[PDB]
C-alpha cells in the first residue's frame, strides 16, 4: 500500500511487496513441468501465441550441454539471467575444466537475485526458472523464484494453473522416480502431468515444448513434428 | 511518485504499459509475409497541407536482407534503427555473412528494458521488423518496448490495429502471391485510414531474396491503388 | 513533514533527526560515570545481564580503542560497535601518521566532526549513541572528553550519562563545591575506583553485586577494563568501612 | 618483470600401472648460496593429487596460499565435497594453467615450472607440465630444469610409450625415480641430499614420504 | 548504497524565499550573544560562554577561534557547524593563499573564502546550509583593521560594529550611541563589556566571557626571534584576570 | 550525479514533460518559414513590450548554423542558444570528416536527435524550443525548410509557422499558399511572409524580421526600411 | 508519521521502525537454534517438508564459513546467503593479512559492522535475517547470535525463528541442570529433542532435521555436518521424549 | 529511497514554465534597484543598497556594483552570495580568453557563458538556480558601449537603457519618458539618479544608499577608464543634481 514503492522498504508485517509483486508475474505466465527419474531430468512447457497469426513464445533455453531451465514470466529477464547461467556454466568450464554442478547453479541464479532485492533503483526480477541437469551426482531438478529461494525437487510446476500438475506429480512419486534407462516413458509422464493445468486448450504439435537431459544424452529441446510422437 | 521499474500488483511494469498506450496513438503500420517476400506498409498522416509529405520516413532500412516499418514515438525509433544498422553491419564484419531475422530482432528487444533509475524511460515505439535469410526464409517479427518480440505471418500495429488485425486473419493463407499482398495491405491500409488513401499520404515496400529491401515510388503505389479499385468494382 | 525524516532545518531553526538520536541514547537503560584522579581516570557504568542465556563476558559497552584511551558508550550496541570501531582505526592512523599517540581530547574533536557532518550531509543518518573518551593525558593529565549525535564535544571535571544522569550530576557537583578542588585528591586508583562506586550507589539509590557493575581504569601509559573479582574486591573495601 | 630470488631446483615423475610418482628436493637456493634446507616443494591437495613446484620459493608459498585457499572455496555449499564433487587433478591443473597464462599476458609472471600428479575419480593416471610462460604439456615421463636433461632419459627407458605404462609396477617405478634423484644430486650444482617422494595410487592411495636421503652413491673412483 | 542524494535540498518557494537559509537564520537567532567593535588601532570581538553543566570545563570549549595571527573569528548558532567552519577556513587560508603567495590572506578575501563554503552548502546536493552568522575581525597591511559578518546564505558584509544571536537587536542600538570614528582599543573593550552585560544573565566574569582582540603585534607569542620582519600575532585572546581587571573600573 | 527520470509515460500514455516543452514554444514568439522557387525566406516576430532595447546587440532571433542554413526558433531562448551552439560544432564536424557542408536535412536530423535524447535521459528536461532550419545543399538550387519540436520528431514544409498565434498564421499559409506555383521571385517570397506575419503582429514597425536565404551562401538581413516598404505597399493594396 | 517508510530515519522515540519491520520476517522464518558445550558449539535448524517432490537431504540451509564456522539463519534466506557470502570474503582477507584463521568474536564484529551499515542509509534495506553462528579457536568456543539492527552478544545458547520462545525455555533447562557443562555428542541429541519440541509451533507441514557441530574432540575444531548413525540416533533420542 | 525528498528544480510546468526560474524571478523583484543607462560617451550604472543600517561601514563595502575587467563592470539584483560566485568564473572566463587569443573579451562572448551557465542550472543537475539578475556594462572595440541584462533562466538582451530588481515596471516607464539617443554621460548620470530618487521605497535617496558608476572614454584619447565612485563622490554629485 504505503510500502510498495520500492523494493527497499518492509511492509509492517515484514513484507517485500515489489518481490510479491514480481511473484504475481509468474503466475500470469503459462504453464511449464519439470520432472526427473534417477537417469534422466525432463522439462515440458506449454508455449503461448499472441493470436493465431503469430508464432509461440519460446520457453525452454539451452546453458551447456548438462544443463538447461524452461520460463514462466517476463521472458527478456530469462533471457538476462539464462544468459548469466550460461557465462557461469562456461567460467567454470574454461578455468577449473569442470562442468558447473546444478547446485552451484542454484546457488549463483539464488545471490544474483538477492542483490536485486535490497537495493534503492533496481527491480526484482520478473520470471520463474526450472532448472534441469545432469552432473556428477546424477540427474537434477531445481526450481527458482525470484525472490532469491531456489528449491531441489523431484517434480514440480509452475505458471498458470501449476498446482493441477503438481497436484499429479505428488501421486505419481513413486511411479515416475524410478522410470530409469527410459526417455520416451519419463516425457510422457511429464507430458500426462501438464495435461492436468489444461483448460480449453489442447496440446498441438506448435503447441508443446520438451526438453531432455541425461546420463548419455545432452541437453536438447524437441519442437514442431518431433512432438508429434507425444500427443 | 514512484520508481520507474515498479511492478504494478497484477505483476506488470507500470512505464512498459504505459508505452503500449502511446504506440496505440501511433499511425497505422501493416505487414504481411509470403513464400515471395514481405510486405511492409504504413500511413503517412501529415499534419497539415503545407507539409511535405515524402519527407515522412517511417519506413526505413536496416541492411539489403532487413526492412522496418514503425508506429508510435516515432523520435524514439532513430536510436533503434541506428543500433539496428551498426548490429547488423557488426555481424557481418566479423563473420562474413548476412545476420540472421530472428538475432537482428533479439538484438534490438535488448535495448527494451534497459530503463531505470540507461535510459531514463521506455520506447514509445513499436517496430515492424521484416527481412529473409536462408535458414528460416522470409520473416515478420513485432517488437515492443517490454523486450518480447513474436513472429508473424501478417501483423497490424497502430491506432487501426485490431481491426487490421481481425481483417488479417481473415485474408491470409499459406499461398498468397507478392501482387495480392500488396493489395491486400493498400486495402487494410484504406479501410482504418482517417483520410482518403492515396499514394502520397500512403507507403508501400517490400523485402525478396532477389532484390533485396525496396522502398516503392509515388508512382508505382499509385498503379497498385488503380489496379485495386478496379478489381474491388469488379464484383 | 519531510523536514523531520532527513537533517535539514525545521521552520524553528531546528533538526530533529539528530534531536530523536538523542533519545536513541538511553535505549538501553544504562547508566554511566566518570572521574578523575591526581594520576588516573576512572569510568564506570551499569553492567544488566536480563537473558540467562547470554554469555555475561560478552556483554559490555566500554572499550579499548588504543593503549592509552578507552571509551564507554550509552546508545544501542550496533552504533556503538560502529563508533568504536571507527575511533580505532582513527587513533591507529594518527600513529602513523604523526609519530605519537593520539590524545583523548583530539580523538574526541575528530569524532564529533564526522557525527557534525551526520547532521548536514542527507544520505548518512547520525549514530544513536553518546561517547565518552578518557585517558591520562601526557600533556593535559587525567581527561574526560565526550561526543554526542549533535557533533558538540568538551571536556570533563567529572561526568555522567544514561536515564538518570541528572541525579549523579547534582551529586557530583555538591562534592566538588565541598572538597574545593577540580578532582579526587587520591593516591591510588583503586580508591578513586571505591569513589565512583559509592557516589553511584548514593545517587542512584541501588546497591551492586560484582555483575552489576563495568569499571574501566585509566593510567599513565595504558587504559584497562576491571574483572568481576577486581570489582568484588572492591565492593568488600565499601562495605569494611 | 621479475627475477627470480630464493629458487628450487629439478621436480620429477612418472605413471606407472596404478597410478603416479613425483619428487623433489628440500633444498631453497639462493644464487650460489644452499641457503636454505627444510624446504618443502611437494603440496598435497586432497588425498588425490600433489602439486610439484620449481623457481621462485615466493611465488611458490603464493601458490601454496592458492590451493589452499581453493579446497575451502570448493568446500562451500557441496555436501559431497569429500565425494562427487572432490577436487580433481585435471580441476588444479586447469586452474594454474590459467593463472600462469594470464600472469604472462600481464607482463609479470609467476616465475615457476609446475608439475600436477594425482589420479582421476576414473581411475584414470593424471600427469601434466605448466610453466611461467602458460606452457602446457603431458608425457609418461615429466621433468623440470635440470630433471629435463637427466631424469626424463632415464626414466623413458623405463616408459618409453602408452603401453609400456600397464607393464611397470609401483616397486620398479619408485627404483628409477629414487636413481633419477641420486644422478641429479651427482650432476646439479643446485641439488640437496635429502627429498621428499609421493605415491599416488589408485587403491592404496597417497603415500607421502619425507626426509628421504640419497645414498649408495660411488665416489671410491678418484 | 551511495550518496542518492544528488539534488537540492535548499530551493526557491512560489513566494521567493529560500526556505532552509531563512530557517539557518531563525537557529542563529535562537544562539548566543555575539558582537564586534571596531576601533582606530584594533578591533575586538566577545561573546558569552553558555556552560552546558557546572561539571563542564568551558576552557576546554573555545567559542574565539584564531584562523591566522592577524584574524579572529567568533559566532552565534550551531557550535559544532562553527568548529568545522574554522577547521575548513584555517585549511583554505593555506591551501587557496599562503601556499601560493608565501603570505597570510587579507581578512576580505578569507572572509570570501569562507562565504564562498557557506554557499555551496546552500546549492550543492544533499546537504543542508551552515546554522551559524560569523563575526571575523582581523588586520592587513595595505587595508588596516577591518570586521566582517558571515551568513548561512554566504553574504558578507563590513561594519564598524555589530551584534549577532539572542540579543541583537538592542545590543546593536546600544552600539549606536556609544561608537564614534575616534574609538581607542581600551575604550572599545570598554564598550564590548558593557554591551555584553545586558545579554547576560548569570554571572558575569573572565570565566563566563571570551573576548579576544586584534591590535598591535605581540612579538612575546612569536616563540622565536632573529628575523627582524616577523613581529608576532596581532590576535590576542584575554586571560580570565584580564577580564576581571577590566570590570572593576567598569 | 542527478539521476532523476523527468521525462515519463503516464497512465493515458502521454509524456508530459514534452507536452509541457511544447507549451513553452506556445509561449514563444511567432517565427514563420516560407520558400519559393528559388529561395526560403524566414520571418520572426518581436515584441514591443520592451522599448529602450538595443538592436544593435540584441541576440538576433535567426542564427547562422554555417554559411548556408540558417535556425531560427519559438521557445526559451536560453534553451536555443545550447541547440545552436550544439549544431554550430556539428557543422564544422561535418566538414572537416566528410570535406562538404552538411545537408539541411542532415543538419536538421542532427539537431532533432539531440532533442529526442534529452527526452529519455535521467536528471534532464527536454527543450522547451521548436525550430525552423532552412538552407541550401551544397551545389544545390532546390530551397529546403525543415521543422523541428521538443519530442525530437523532424519533417520537411513548403511553408510553415511556429510559436504563438501559429494557428492563425498557418490558417493564412494554408490558403495563400499554391503548391503548384510557389513565390516564382524574391519580392514575392518575403511578401507573403510578411503578409502572413501581419495577420498576427501589431505594427509593421520594429516587431518584424526577415532574412533572405538563396542559393550558395547567400544570405541577407532586411533593415526596417526595406521592410517596413512592404507593409507600406501591402496595407495600400488592402483598402480595397 | 511517515516514519516508518524510509530506512535509517529516527522516529520520535528513537527507533527505526524499518529494522523493527525486518524483526518481523525473522519471527515468520523456521526454527534454528544454537548451543554451546564443554569443547565446542552444535547448530540446528527445521525445515518445512512443503511437498513430497522435496529431495530429502539435499537443501542444505546450514553454512560453513571458512573451515571452523558454522553460520545457521531464519527469516529472509537469500538475505541469509548474501550475509554468509560476506562473512566468507572477511574470514578470508582476514586469514590472507594475519594467516591464523578469523577468531570467532572478531568474525562476529566482521558481520555486525556490515549489518549495521545497512542501517545507516535509506538506499539499502536492513538484513531480513536473525543469525546464530560460532565456532573453535584458540580461546576455545563461541556462539553467537547476531540481529537486523547489527545487534549480537555471546550465548551459552539460542534460538530464532517461529518456535524461538519454546527453545528458548528448553535451553534455559539445559542452563540450569548442567552448571559445569554439556558435552559434545550430548548437545547433539539435546538439539534434536528442542528442534522436535520447537516443531509444535509449525506443526502443519511436518519437518526434517538438520545438525552441525564443531568440537575440539569428537570433530577436530572444524566444522561437520551430523550424518547416518549419528542422526539417525539424535531423531531416536527426540522421538523417545515427545512421547 | 531518496526520491521521497526530491523537490525535481528542472521540470516543466503544464502551462510550460519553469517553476524554480519563475520563483527565483520572484526573489529578485525584492532586490535593491539597479539602473543602467548607455550614452554615446559613456554608461552609467547606478544601484540602491538593501535597507541600510548607521553602523555599517559604507566606504569599504561592496554589495552591488563589481568589476569584471578594466573594460566590463555589473550591477546585481538577487543573493549576493550567488552573484559571487558567478562573478569569479566570469573573472576567470575573461583571463582566458585574454590569454588564449591575446585580446579583450568582446561583451556579447561573456554575457553568452555567464547566461549558458545559468541554463545548465534549468535544465540538469537537479540543482537550484542561481537567485541573481546582472546588468552588464561593458566596452569593446566592435561595438561600442553596451548594456546587457541576465537572469536565473539564462536568457539575455541588450539595451540602451534598463533596470532590474524592485520597482522595474516603474523604473522602466520614466527611463523609456526622458531618454534620447543623442544623450550624454552627464545627462545619464542625472537621468539614472532622478529615476531611482522617484521609484525607491525609501523615504529619501542619500548617498549612504547608493552604489555609482560609470564607464567613459574620458580618460586620455581612445582608452576607457572606470570609476566606481567613493562615498564622497556620490554626496557630491547627489549635491550637484539637486536631489539633496
Ligand atoms: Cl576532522
Ligand atoms: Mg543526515
Amino acid at each position: 500500500n504505503n510500502y510498495d514503492g520500492d523494493t527497499v522498504t518492509f511492509s509492517p508485517t515484514g513484507r517485500l511487496f515489489q518481490v510479491e509483486y514480481a511473484l504475481e508475474a509468474i503466475k500470469q505466465g503459462s504453464v511449464t513441468v519439470g520432472l526427473r527419474s534417477n537417469t534422466h531430468a525432463v522439462l515440458v512447457a506449454l508455449k503461448r501465441n499472441a493470436d493465431e497469426l503469430s508464432s509461440y513464445q519460446k520457453k525452454i533455453i539451452k546453458c551447456d550441454e548438462h544443463m538447461g531451465l524452461s520460463l514462466a514470466g517476463l521472458a527478456p529477464d530469462a533471457r538476462v539471467l539464462s544468459n548469466y547461467l550460461r557465462q557461469q556454466c562456461n567460467y567454470s568450464s574454461l578455468v577449473f575444466n569442470r562442468k558447473l554442478a546444478v547446485e552451484r547453479a542454484g546457488h549463483l541464479l539464488c545471490d544474483k537475485a538477492q542483490k536485486n532485492t535490497q537495493s534503492y533503483g533496481g527491480r526484482p526480477y520478473g520470471v520463474g526458472l526450472l532448472i534441469i541437469g545432469y552432473d556428477k551426482s546424477g540427474a537434477h531438478l531445481l526450481e527458482f523464484q525470484p525472490s532469491g529461494n531456489v528449491t531441489e525437487l523431484y517434480g514440480t510446476a509452475i505458471g498458470a494453473r501449476s498446482q493441477g500438475a503438481k497436484t499429479y506429480l505428488e501421486r505419481t512419486l513413486d511411479t515416475f522416480i524410478k522410470i530409469d534407462g527410459n526417455p520416451d516413458e519419463l516425457i510422457k509422464a511429464g507430458v500426462e502431468a501438464i495435461s492436468q493445468s489444461l483448460r480449453d486448450e489442447s496440446l498441438t504439435v506448435d503447441n508443446l515444448s520438451i526438453a531432455i537431459v541425461g546420463k548419455d544424452t545432452p541437453f536438447t529441446i524437441y519442437d514442431g513434428e518431433a512432438v508429434a510422437k507425444y500427443i | 511518485d514512484r520508481g520507474v521499474s515498479t511492478f504494478s500488483p497484477e505483476g506488470r511494469l507500470f512505464q512498459v504499459e504505459y508505452s503500449l498506450e502511446a504506440i496505440k496513438l501511433g499511425s497505422t503500420a501493416i505487414g504481411i509475409a509470403t513464400k515471395e517476400g514481405v510486405v511492409l506498409g504504413v500511413e503517412k498522416r501529415a499534419t497539415s497541407p503545407l507539409l511535405e509529405s515524402d519527407s515522412i520516413e517511417k519506413i526505413v532500412e536496416i541492411d539489403r536482407h532487413i526492412g522496418c516499418a514503425m508506429s508510435g514515438l516515432t523520435a524514439d525509433a532513430r536510436s533503434m534503427i541506428e543500433h539496428a544498422r551498426t548490429a547488423a553491419v557488426t555481424h557481418n564484419l566479423y563473420y562474413d555473412e548476412d545476420i540472421n531475422v530472428e538475432s537482428l530482432t533479439q538484438s534490438v528487444c535488448d535495448l527494451a528494458l534497459r530503463f531505470g533509475e540507461l535510459m531514463s524511460r521506455p520506447f514509445g515505439v513499436a517496430l515492424l521488423i521484416a527481412g529473409h535469410d536462408a535458414d528460416d526464409g522470409y520473416q515478420l517479427f513485432h517488437a515492443e518496448p517490454s523486450g518480447t518480440f513474436y513472429r508473424y505471418n501478417a501483423k497490424a500495429i497502430g491506432s487501426g490495429s485490431e481491426g487490421a488485425q481481425a481483417e488479417l486473419l481473415n485474408e491470409w493463407h499459406s499461398s498468397l502471391t507478392l501482387k495480392e499482398a500488396e493489395l491486400l495491405v493498400l486495402k487494410i491500409l484504406k479501410q482504418v485510414m482517417e483520410e482518403k488513401l492515396d499514394e502520397n499520404n500512403a507507403q508501400l515496400s517490400c523485402i525478396t531474396k532477389q532484390d533485396g529491401f525496396k522502398i516503392y515510388d509515388n508512382e508505382k503505389t499509385a498503379e497498385l491503388i488503380k489496379e485495386l479499385k478496379e478489381k474491388e468494382a469488379a464484383e | 513533514g519531510y523536514d523531520r525524516h532527513i537533517t535539514i532545518f525545521s521552520p524553528e531553526g531546528r533538526l530533529y533527526q539528530v534531536e530523536y538520536a538523542f533519545k536513541a541514547t538511553n535505549q538501553t537503560n544504562i547508566n554511566s560515570l566518570a572521574v578523575r584522579g591526581k594520576d588516573c581516570t576512572v569510568v564506570i557504568s551499569q553492567k544488566k545481564v536480563p537473558d540467562k542465556l547470554l554469555d555475561p563476558t560478552t556483554v559490555s559497552y566500554i572499550f579499548c580503542i588504543s593503549r592509552t584511551i578507552g571509551m564507554v558508550v550509552n546508545g544501542p550496541i550496533p552504533d556503538a560497535r560502529n563508533a568504536a570501531l571507527r575511533a580505532k582505526a582513527e587513533a591507529a592512523e594518527f600513529r602513523y601518521k604523526y609519530g605519537y599517540d593520539m590524545p583523548c581530547d583530539v580523538l574526541a574533536k575528530r569524532m564529533a566532526n564526522l557525527s557534525q557532518i551526520y547532521t548536514q550531509r542527507a544520505y548518512m543518518r547520525p549514530l544513536g549513541v553518546i561517547l565518552t573518551f578518557v585517558s591520562v593525558d601526557e600533556e593535559l593529565g587525567p581527561s574526560i572528553y565526550k561526543t554526542d549525535p549533535a557533533g558538540y564535544y568538551v571536556g570533563y571535571k567529572a561526568t555522567a550519562t544514561g536515564p538518570k544522569q541528572q541525579e549523579i550530576t547534582t551529586n557530583l557537583e555538591n562534592h566538588f563545591k565541598k572538597s574545593k578542588i577540580d578532582h579526587i585528591n587520591e593516591e591510588s586508583w583503586e580508591k578513586v575506583v571505591e569513589f565512583a562506586i559509592t557516589h553511584m550507589i548514593d545517587a542512584l539509590g541501588t546497591e551492586f553485586s560484582k555483575n552489576d557493575l563495568e569499571v574501566g581504569v585509566a593510567t599513565k601509559d595504558k587504559f584497562f577494563t576491571l574483572s568481576a573479582e577486581n570489582i568484588e574486591e572492591r565492593l568488600v573495601a565499601i562495605a569494611e568501612q | 618483470t621479475q627475477q627470480p630470488i630464493v629458487t628450487g631446483t629439478s621436480v620429477i615423475s612418472m605413471k606407472y600401472d596404478n597410478g603416479v610418482i613425483i619428487a623433489a628436493d628440500n633444498l631453497g637456493s639462493y644464487g650460489s648460496l644452499l641457503r636454505f634446507n627444510g624446504v618443502e616443494r611437494l603440496i598435497p591437495v586432497g588425498d588425490n593429487t600433489v602439486v610439484g613446484i620449481s623457481g621462485d620459493i615466493s611465488d611458490m608459498q603464493h601458490i601454496e596460499r592458492l590451493l589452499k585457499d581453493l579446497v575451502t572455496e570448493n568446500a562451500y555449499d557441496n555436501p559431497l565435497a569429500d565425494a562427487e564433487e572432490a577436487l580433481e587433478p585435471s580441476y588444479i591443473f586447469e586452474y594454474l594453467a590459467t593463472v600462469m597464462y594470464q600472469r604472462r599476458s600481464k607482463m609479470n609472471p609467476l616465475w615457476n615450472a609446475i608439475i600436477v600428479a594425482g589420479v582421476q575419480s576414473n581411475g584414470d593416471q593424471f600427469l601434466r607440465y605448466v610453466n611461467l610462460l602458460g606452457v602446457t604439456y603431458s608425457s609418461p615421463t615429466l621433468a623440470t630444469g635440470f630433471g629435463a636433461h637427466m631424469a626424463n632419459p632415464l626414466l623413458r627407458k623405463v616408459v618409453d610409450r602408452e603401453s609400456d605404462i600397464p607393464k611397470t609396477t609401483v616397486q620398479v617405478a619408485e627404483e628409477a625415480i629414487v636413481n633419477a634423484m641420486r644422478v641429479l644430486y651427482y650432476r646439479d650444482a643446485r641439488s640437496s641430499r635429502n627429498f621428499s617422494l609421493a605415491i599416488i595410487d589408485k587403491n592404496t592411495g597417497l603415500t607421502f614420504k619425507k626426509n628421504l636421503q640419497v645414498e649408495n652413491m660411488k665416489w671410491d673412483f678418484a | 548504497m551511495t550518496d542518492r542524494y544528488s539534488f537540492s535540498l535548499t530551493t526557491f518557494s512560489p513566494s521567493g524565499k529560500l526556505g532552509q537559509i531563512d530557517y539557518a537564520l531563525t537557529a542563529v537567532k535562537q544562539g548566543v550573544t555575539s558582537l564586534g567593535i571596531k576601533a582606530t588601532n584594533g578591533v575586538v570581538i566577545a561573546t558569552e560562554k553558555k556552560s552546558s553543566s557546572p561539571l563542564a570545563m568551558s576552557e576546554t570549549l573555545s567559542k574565539v577561534s584564531l584562523l591566522t595571527p592577524d584574524i579572529g573569528a567568533v559566532y552565534s548558532g550551531m557550535g559544532p557547524d562553527y568548529r568545522v567552519l574554522v577547521d575548513k577556513s584555517r585549511k583554505v587560508a593555506h591551501t587557496s593563499y599562503k601556499r601560493i603567495y608565501g603570505e597570510y590572506p587579507p581578512t576580505k578575501l578569507l572572509v570570501s573564502e569562507v562565504a564562498k563554503i557557506m554557499q555551496e552548502a546552500t546549492q550543492s546536493g544533499g546537504v543542508r546550509p551552515f546554522g551559524v552568522s560569523l563575526l571575523i575581525a582581523g588586520h592587513d597591511e595595505f587595508n588596516g583593521f577591518s570586521l566582517y559578518q558571515v551568513d548561512p546564505s554566504g553574504s558578507y558584509f563590513p561594519w564598524k560594529a555589530t551584534a549577532i544571536g539572542k540579543g541583537s537587536v538592542a545590543a546593536k542600538t546600544f552600539l549606536e550611541k556609544r561608537w564614534n570614528d575616534e574609538l581607542e582599543l581600551e575604550d572599545a573593550i570598554h564598550i564590548a563589556l558593557l554591551t555584553l552585560k545586558e545579554s547576560v544573565e548569570g554571572e558575569f566574569n573572565g570565566d563566563t566571557i571570551e573576548l579576544a582582540i586584534i591590535g598591535d603585534e605581540n612579538p612575546d607569542l612569536l616563540g622565536y626571534t632573529g628575523i627582524p620582519t616577523d613581529k608576532g600575532p596581532r590576535f590576542r585572546k584575554l586571560t580570565s584576570q584580564e577580564i576581571n581587571d577590566r570590570l572593576e573600573a567598569l | 550525479g542527478y539521476d532523476r527520470a523527468l521525462s515519463i509515460f503516464s497512465p493515458d500514455g502521454h509524456i508530459f514533460q514534452v507536452e509541457y516543452a511544447l507549451e513553452a514554444v506556445k509561449r514563444g514568439t511567432c517565427a514563420v518559414g516560407v520558400k519559393g522557387k528559388n529561395c526560403v525566406v524566414l520571418g520572426c516576430e518581436r515584441r514591443s513590450t520592451l522599448k529602450l532595447q538595443d538592436t544593435r546587440i540584441t541576440p538576433s532571433k535567426v542564427s547562422k548554423i554555417d554559411s548556408h542554413v540558417v535556425l531560427s526558433f519559438s521557445g526559451l531562448n536560453a534553451d536555443s542558444r545550447i541547440l545552436i551552439e550544439k549544431a554550430r560544432v556539428e557543422a564544422q564536424s561535418h566538414r572537416l570528416t566528410l570535406e562538404d557542408p552538411v545537408t539541411v536535412e542532415y543538419l536538421t536530423r542532427y539537431v532533432a536527435g539531440v532533442q529526442q535524447r534529452y527526452t529519455q535521459s535521467g536528471g534532464v528536461r527536454p527543450f522547451g524550443v521548436s525550430t525552423l532550419i532552412a538552407g541550401f545543399d551544397p551545389r544545390d538550387d532546390e530551397p529546403k525548410l525543415y521543422q523541428t519540436e521538443p519530442s525530437g520528431i523532424y519533417s520537411s514544409w513548403s511553408a510553415q509557422t511556429i510559436g504563438r498565434n501559429s494557428k492563425t498564421v498557418r490558417e493564412f499559409l494554408e490558403k495563400n499558399y499554391d503548391r503548384k506555383e510557389p513565390p516564382a521571385t524574391v519580392e514575392e517570397c518575403v511578401k507573403l511572409t510578411v503578409r502572413s506575419l501581419l495577420e498576427v503582429v501589431q505594427t509593421g514597425a520594429k516587431n518584424i524580421e526577415i532574412t533572405v536565404v538563396k542559393p550558395d551562401s547567400d544570405i541577407v538581413a532586411l533593415s526596417s526600411e526595406e521592410i517596413n516598404q512592404y507593409v507600406t505597399q501591402i496595407e495600400q493594396e488592402k483598402q480595397e | 508519521t511517515g516514519y516508518d517508510l524510509s530506512n535509517s530515519v529516527f522516529s520520535p522515540d528513537g527507533r527505526n521502525f524499518q529494522v523493527e519491520y525486518a524483526v518481523k520476517a525473522v519471527e515468520n522464518g523456521t526454527t534454528s537454534i544454537g548451543i554451546k558445550c564443554n569443547d565446542g558449539v552444535v547448530f540446528a535448524v527445521e525445515k518445512l517438508i512443503t511437498s513430497k517432490l522435496l529431495v530429502p537431504q539435499k537443501n542444505v540451509k546450514i553454512q560453513v564459513v571458512d573451515r571452523h564456522i558454522g553460520c545457521v539463519y531464519s527469516g529472509l534466506i537469500p538475505d541469509g546467503r548474501h550475509l554468509v557470502n560476506r562473512g566468507r570474503e572477511e574470514a578470508a582477507s582476514f586469514k590472507k593479512l594475519y594467516k591464523t584463521p578469523i577468531p570467532i568474536p572478531a568474525f562476529a564484529d566482521r558481520l555486525g559492522q556490515y549489518v549495521q551499515a545497512h542501517t545507516l542509509y535509506n538506499s539499502v534495506r536492513p538484513f531480513g535475517v536473525s543469525t546464530i553462528f560460532g565456532g573453535v579457536d584458540k580461546n576455545g568456543a563461541h556462539l553467537y547470535m547476531l540481529e537486523p539492527s547489527g545487534s549480537y552478544w555471546g550465548y551459552k545458547g539460542a534460538a530464532t525463528g517461529k518456535g524461538r520462545q519454546s527453545a528458548k525455555a528448553e535451553l534455559e533447562k539445559l542452563v540450569d541442570h548442567h552448571p559445569e557443562g554439556l558435552s559434545a555428542r550430548e548437545a547433539v541429541k539435546q538439539a534434536a529433542k528442542i528442534i522436535y519440541l520447537a516443531h509444535e509451533d509449525n506443526k502443519e507441514k511436518d519437518f526434517e532435521l538438520e545438525i552441525s557441530w564443531c568440537s575440539l574432540s569428537e570433530t577436530n575444531g572444524l566444522h561437520k555436518f551430523v550424518k547416518g548413525d549419528l542422526l539417525q540416533e539424535a531423531i531416536d533420542f527426540a522421538q523417545k521424549e515427545i512421547n | 529511497g531518496s526520491r521521497r525528498y526530491d523537490s525535481r528544480t528542472t521540470i516543466f510546468s503544464p502551462e510550460g514554465r519553469l517553476y524554480q526560474v519563475e520563483y527565483a524571478l520572484e526573489s529578485i523583484s525584492h532586490a535593491g534597484t539597479a539602473i543602467g543607462i548607455m550614452a554615446s560617451d559613456g554608461i552609467v550604472l547606478a544601484a540602491e543598497r538593501k535597507v541600510t543600517s548607521t553602523l555599517l561601514e559604507q566606504d569599504t563595502s561592496t554589495e552591488k556594483l563589481y568589476k569584471l575587467n578594466d573594460k566590463i563592470a555589473v550591477a546585481v539584483a538577487g543573493l549576493t552570495a550567488d552573484a559571487e560566485i558567478l562573478i569569479n568564473t566570469a573573472r576567470i572566463h575573461a583571463q582566458n580568453y585574454l590569454k588564449t587569443y591575446n585580446e579583450d573579451i568582446p561583451v556579447e562572448i561573456l554575457v553568452r557563458r555567464l547566461s549558458d551557465i545559468k541554463q545548465g542550472y534549468t535544465q540538469h543537475g537537479g540543482l537550484r538556480p542561481f537567485g541573481v539578475s546582472f546588468i552588464y556594462a561593458g566596452y569593446d572595440d566592435r561595438y561600442g558601449y553596451q548594456l546587457y541584462t541576465s537572469n536565473p533562466s539564462g536568457n539575455y538582451t541588450g539595451w540602451k537603457a534598463i533596470s532590474v530588481g524592485a520597482n522595474t515596471s516603474a523604473a522602466q516607464t520614466l527611463l523609456q519618458m526622458d531618454y534620447k539617443d543623442d544623450m550624454k554621460v552627464d545627462d545619464a548620470i542625472e537621468l539614472a539618479l532622478k529615476t531611482l530618487s522617484k521609484t525607491t521605497d525609501s523615504s529619501a535617496l542619500t548617498y549612504d544608499r547608493l552604489e555609482f558608476a560609470t564607464i567613459r572614454k574620458g580618460a586620455n584619447d581612445g582608452e576607457v577608464y572606470q570609476k566606481i565612485f567613493k562615498p564622497q563622490e556620490i554626496k557630491d554629485i547627489l549635491v550637484k543634481t539637486g536631489i539633496t
